């Protein structure tokens, strides 16, 4: 089908340039039946349209008033992708950035309802350097597992910026997983926990590994958790 | 520039109930140009309705859109637990070329009270080698969200040295979980023996305490 694959998370220093890419599969970027758009989302301001590009015998760009003058959205037909360049960023540009397609045409007008979305790119505008996490096991006591249920986890500590991804057993274990929102420590570094409940009768026969990936620092850690 | 105002901001309703979400536009939005999206935690929004009233491909029949002019409505005929999400309206204007979203309505799922299961985790030996001790308390699968965590060290109530966070409502069982971290220096952690997390919640007949003894 149609999939939009975006850049991984980005850390950008204030006053510098954000550059993102959105690689398209299952459609042509130059399709006269498509419009390609960038939208961002922040907790403080919500969902905000940034601009669109589309090909109709020639390339067109339309940008939102809020960012006109520091935004470019360029297609690349050889890579079948669109980009986003946002200049002179400030902390107000910290957001999750989405690319999306709109193809719905009502009475000859592209009504700009977005039918396919990329996965989002978490962008942090801040001056500190990246730092990868330390990963520590959360091992349940012997007694706590005397019941039917064992709680296991990983503490993912002292990283910057967000986000981190945590999986269990390389994605094979999803039931009962809870990965919590990170908290910001007085050091300016984030700390997060991820836990899973499993049958105590498995603790001897089944291995449990938390897979931690902090893409901004290229840190990958696989921590076995043994009660 | 058309502003879309969504109401209410948050709703808490039982499965099986009818949900009515409102979107008010600061000026007329023509029918072709009003859309609705559903956004579940950690995911991009997905299109639910477009052209005011047309169900997007694959959308369950329980979702319907209506309205005109400046007042638009999204209805969920019978709420299901998986419908936990933020719902957004969106307008496109052709002249001037503009695209805006409402602020969202968060639909939370009302379920029966559920007591948390509680677990306490000592700091790992690995972390201690580094000079800091993190003690973690887990409150698993409870409802409603209100919960009290009290840390005690050698029976002294702790204050100012913990942080906590809470998951979003589970899409299946509609519960919350909460993680609290008590952070001590290694020196302080080694000065004391009994570490306890005491949990108060509507679903617990009396508070639950989980504890361990350092070194045991």
């Amino acid at each position: 089908q149609v999939q939009l694959q975006q850049s991984g998370p980005r850390l950008v220093k204030p006053s510098q340039t954000l550059s993102l890419t959105c690689a398209i599969s299952g459609d042509s970027v130059s399709s006269s039946s498509a419009v390609w758009t960038w939208i961002r989302q922040s907790p403080s301001r919500g969902l905000e349209w940034l601009g669109r590009t589309y090909y109709r015998s020639k390339w067109y760009d339309d940008y939102a008033v809020s960012v006109q003058g520091r935004i470019t959205i360029n297609p690349d037909t050889s890579k079948n992708q669109i980009s986003l360049q946002l200049n002179s960023v400030t902390p107000d540009d910290t957001a999750v950035y989405y690319c999306a397609r709109s193809s719905i045409n009502i009475f000859g007008v592209f009504v700009m309802a977005m039918d396919v979305w990329g996965q989002g790119t978490a962008v942090t505008v801040s001056s500190p350097s990246t730092k990868g996490p330390s990963v520590f096991p959360l091992a349940p006591s012997s007694k706590s597992t005397s019941g039917g249920t064992a709680a296991l986890g990983c503490l993912v500590k002292d990283y910057f910026p967000e986000p981190v991804t945590v999986s269990w057993n390389s994605g094979a274990l999803t039931s009962g997983v809870h990965t919590f929102p990170a908290v910001l420590q007085s050091s300016g570094l984030y700390s997060l926990s991820s836990v899973v409940t499993v049958p105590s009768s498995s603790l001897g026969t089944q291995t449990y590994i938390c897979n931690v990936n902090h893409k901004p620092s290229n840190t990958k850690v696989d921590k076995r958790v043994e009660p | 520039e058309i502003v879309l105002t969504q109401s209410p901001g948050t709703l808490s309703l039982s499965p099986g109930e009818r949900v009515t979400l409102s979107c008010r536009a600061s000026q007329t939005v023509y029918n072709s140009y009003l859309a609705w999206y559903q956004q579940k935690p950690g995911q991009a929004p997905t299109l639910l309705i477009y052209g005011t009233s047309t169900r997007a491909t694959g959308v369950p029949d329980r979702f319907s859109g209506s309205g005109s002019g400046t007042v638009f409505t999204l209805t969920i005929s019978r709420l299901e637990p998986e419908d936990f999400a933020v719902y957004f309206c969106q307008q496109y204007s052709t002249s001037p070329r503009a695209l805006t979203f409402g602020g969202g309505t968060k639909v939370e799922i009302k379920r029966t009270v559920a007591a948390p299961s509680v677990f306490i985790f000592p700091p790992s030996d690995e972390q201690l080698k580094s000079g800091t001790a993190s003690v973690v308390c887990l409150l698993n699968n409870f409802y409603p969200r209100e919960a009290k965590v009290q840390w005690k060290v050698d029976n002294a109530l702790q204050s100012g040295n913990s942080q906590e966070s809470v998951t979003e409502q589970d899409s299946k069982d509609s519960t919350y979980s909460l993680s609290s971290t008590l952070t001590l220096s290694k020196a302080d952690y080694e000065k004391h023996k009994v570490y306890a997390c005491e949990v108060t919640h509507q679903g617990l007949s009396s508070p639950v305490t989980k504890s361990f003894n350092r070194g045991e």
